[PDB]
């Protein structure tokens, strides 16, 4: 619930501002979120502290 | 291997005086078998069967008479003894055996069935009647009467079969099904006056209060089959009153099928809605927490155009089911159970002084110090504006922000004061909004946009300068964009240049260096872009090769669009 | 036949969301009504999961249930 | 395993346009107040289908 709130707020702001002649000063907030999400997806179970 | 199967399979696979003298050997075998075992009765039967075959039937009687002395409650033996006498064609003996059997065990059904069948196959049928008459004196339970009825029906005696039913209903008639089967018997023969009488007497028999309504539905459906349909409505409709909650569930399914033909305009919609109404009330008795059942119920009553006081009683019953969890995820469906009530009171009942009370009751129930529904505070505020009471509307939004300062409230309050042309009140609320949510750079922009729309440039500049001085922002890029774009709209490029200057003093990020060049490119001071590119490219000698490359592709775009081949050699040697 | 297919379907959701510990119990619960002698596509997709999102201590757990489950069918 | 992937979707801290230093919340509240109290107020603003089964019956 917290995640989808923050995401929808940020994406809506992106669609309002972007497409203007002085864009490119803005770090691509929706697409960079996509890029971050696909990078984080590779993950593994850690072993054990005792064994 | 030779495991379980092959060992045990191998173990498995290993696995006429002479006639008179033979008969003597058999008798000794039986008699000594009897002597030891006595309760052996299967062998006692076999000895009886065996002697019979020989025409020694005279002895076989003696065997069975001895066998009956051992058990006597012997129902296997009694059957075998009679059946022996029948196959021998002894029928007066067979009668005597049955007359004893039914006398001694009057409530073993098997003898009366077998005995009546023997006499019937002999066409003794007066005697077969007397057996059934004698049987009924024992008040034998259901199957005995049904077999006597069915017997008379095979003769087609049907008025004598009717006599059996009338006596059957006297003993058994506590069970409804006997009355319904009787009425069905009269109906199918065509006696239909008897069938009406049978149902009406069944209702009179069961009474007024403990209405046996399975009779009543059966009575209704019989009259429906006749095409009495006025009667059929009457029976269903009568049932609905005395039955009203629990048993009507059966009535309504037949009553609605009934009306589905004949009801078509007025009768169908009445029964289905009233069926639906009681069906939703069942859901509410099961779980008053079923909000979807209340919404669907309230839809039905509003489309009914139900009398106002009943719909108010249903809304106020629905509303009292406050969620037990006190966390907003559960309230999201429950809150529209209040909003629909305020919409009904405002739009349909048109009792505005009662819609105030709906909202006050709503806001007195929300756990505001844990969460709020901004919808409630917004809708309650706009309602008083429709009453032209700005003082009430401001108090509502004012305590909204005072109890729970929330973004949706600020936006709604600001949009309201903007529509009211109360621009100085909007300003004070934005300052409160920024104090609430300082990191929200969008609000700093929306605050500067208000000042820009009101034509006060120096107001808008002071906001932006105070905005970019903030220690934290959700999106400085959005704010720095907005302030550059503002100074571009002012055409004070010598200050917009200063914004890139200070922004570049904050970060040597290549995209800011590109946009600084693109700014000069869009002024058409293309040498400023080259001087920026050189200032970037000659200073960023320690930047990454791709960072420099992306920087220098932007310059290569600049020179390929302008076409200066001499500069492109410089670019080619960057 | 479809419950295995639904297990692959459900594991795909949990692995894109990253509930990889739940994904193993989806596969492991499906593995007991699968055999490595004809259902090789199930074992391949679990093996490709465990080499990606797994480690030695659970790869060997996969190979334990594999030899256990085949023994259930391979009565010869 | 921590499910990083969905947590990665809310993007934040896009670019280094900040000093990474902040005041305490009450005096940060005063910092806005004492700064935004400097905003001028130069002038006032005003800017002024068919029934046919039923049709034959009725
Ligand atoms: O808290 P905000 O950032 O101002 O978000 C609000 C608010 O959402 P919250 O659940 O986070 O409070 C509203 O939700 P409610 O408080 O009214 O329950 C929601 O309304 P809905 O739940 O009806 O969606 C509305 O969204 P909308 O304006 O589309 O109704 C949305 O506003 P944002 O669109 O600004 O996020």
């Amino acid at each position: 619930e917290q995640i989808v709130k923050i995401g929808h707020a940020s994406d809506s702001v992106r669609q309002y501002i972007d497409g203007t002649a002085t864009s490119g000063l803005l770090t691509d907030y929706t697409e960079s979120a996509r890029a971050n999400a696909v990078a984080a997806r590779t993950m593994r179970t850690p072993m054990l502290k005792d064994t | 291997q030779i495991t379980a199967e092959q060992l045990l399979r191998e173990a498995k696979e290993r696995e006429p005086d002479e006639l008179k003298e033979y008969q003597r050997k058999k008798r000794k075998e039986f008699e000594d078998g009897i002597r030891k075992n006595r309760m052996q009765l299967a062998n006692w039967i076999k000895y009886g069967k065996w002697e019979e075959s020989i025409g020694e039937i005279q002895r076989a009687r003696s065997v069975f008479e001895r066998a009956l002395d051992v058990d006597h409650r012997s129902i296997s033996i009694w059957l075998q003894y009679a059946e022996m006498e029948m196959r021998c064609k002894q029928i007066n003996h067979a009668r005597n055996v049955f007359d004893r059997a039914i006398t001694i065990m009057p409530r073993a059904m098997q003898f009366w069935l077998k005995y009546s069948y023997m006499e019937e196959v002999i066409e003794n049928i007066p005697g077969a009647r007397q057996i059934f008459e004698r049987w009924i004196e024992w008040e034998p339970p259901e199957q005995a009467w049904q077999t006597y009825i069915n017997f008379e029906l095979r003769y087609k005696e049907i008025d004598r079969a009717r006599s059996v039913y009338q006596r059957f209903l006297h003993v058994h008639g506590i069970n409804v099904q006997n009355w319904i089967k009787y009425a069905k018997f009269e109906e199918r023969n065509g006696y239909i006056g008897n069938a009406r009488a049978a149902y009406e007497k069944a209702m009179e028999y069961f009474g007024e209060e403990d209405i046996n309504e399975t009779v009543l539905v059966a009575f209704a459906l019989f009259e429906e089959r006749q095409k009495e349909h006025e009667r059929a409505r009457g029976i269903f409709k009568y049932g609905l009153d005395n039955l009203p909650s629990n048993r009507t569930e059966e009535i309504f399914k037949h009553y609605t099928q009934h009306e589905k033909k004949f009801g078509e305009r007025v009768g169908i919609e009445d029964v289905i809605i009233s069926k639906r109404k009681t069906q939703y009330e069942k859901m509410v008795e099961e779980n008053g927490y079923n909000y979807d059942a209340w919404f669907d119920y309230l839809r039905l009553l509003e489309n009914e155009e139900t009398d106002r006081e009943e719909v108010e009683d249903v809304y106020e019953r629905a509303i009292a089911n406050i969620p037990p969890h006190s966390e907003k995820r559960y309230w999201r469906r429950y809150i529209y159970l209040w909003i629909n009530y305020a919409l009904y009171e405002e739009l349909v009942a048109k009792d505005f002084d009662r819609a105030r009370q709906v909202y006050k009751a709503c806001i007195d129930i929300i756990p505001h110090k844990t969460f709020t529904f901004a919808k409630v505070w917004i809708m309650f505020a706009h309602f008083e504006i429709r009453q032209l009471d700005l003082n009430a509307a401001r108090k509502i939004m004012g305590v909204a922000i005072g109890k729970c300062p929330k973004d949706k409230l600020f936006r709604a309050y600001i949009d309201l004061e903007l529509q009211l042309r109360e621009f100085d009140r909007c300003r004070k609320l934005y300052e409160k909004f920024l104090e609430s949510s300082p990191e929200s750079s969008q609000t700093w922009i929306k605050f500067a946009e208000l000042e820009t729309l009101l034509g006060d440039t120096d107001r808008s500049r002071a906001v932006f300068t105070i905005a970019v001085q903030q220690p934290a922002l959700d999106m400085p890029e959005l704010l720095w964009k907005a302030y550059i774009d503002f100074e571009i709209a002012c055409e004070e490029h010598e200050k917009a240049r200063d914004l890139y200057e200070t922004l570049l003093q904050r970060t040597n990020h290549i995209k800011v260096w590109i946009s600084m060049a693109e700014f000069e490119q869009t002024i058409g001071n293309f040498e400023g872009a080259r001087k920026a590119f050189e200032r970037a490219n000659q200073s960023l000698e320690n930047a990454e090769k791709e960072e420099r490359l992306m920087l220098l592709e932007a310059w290569k775009e600049c020179e390929t669009k302008s076409g200066d081949q001499e500069a492109l050699k410089r670019v080619e040697t960057m | 036949d479809k419950s295995r297919a639904m297990s692959l379907r459900y594991a795909q959701l949990e692995t894109t969301v990253g509930e990889i510990d739940r994904a193993r119990a989806i596969y492991a619960h499906a593995a007991e009504i699968s055999d490595p002698k004809v259902h090789v596509k199930f074992w391949d997709t679990w093996k490709n999961f465990e080499v990606a999102h797994g480690n030695e201590a659970t790869v060997r757990d996969m190979l334990r249930v594999r030899r256990s489950v085949e023994a259930s069918y391979n009565v010869n | 395993t921590p499910a990083g992937s969905v947590a990665a979707t809310p993007f934040r801290d896009q670019m280094r346009i900040n000093e990474e230093i902040a005041g305490s919340a009450l005096e940060q509240k005063a910092s806005l107040k004492r700064a935004l109290a400097s905003l001028p107020t130069p002038k006032n603003d005003f800017e002024v289908w068919i029934e046919d089964a039923s049709e034959r019956a009725e």
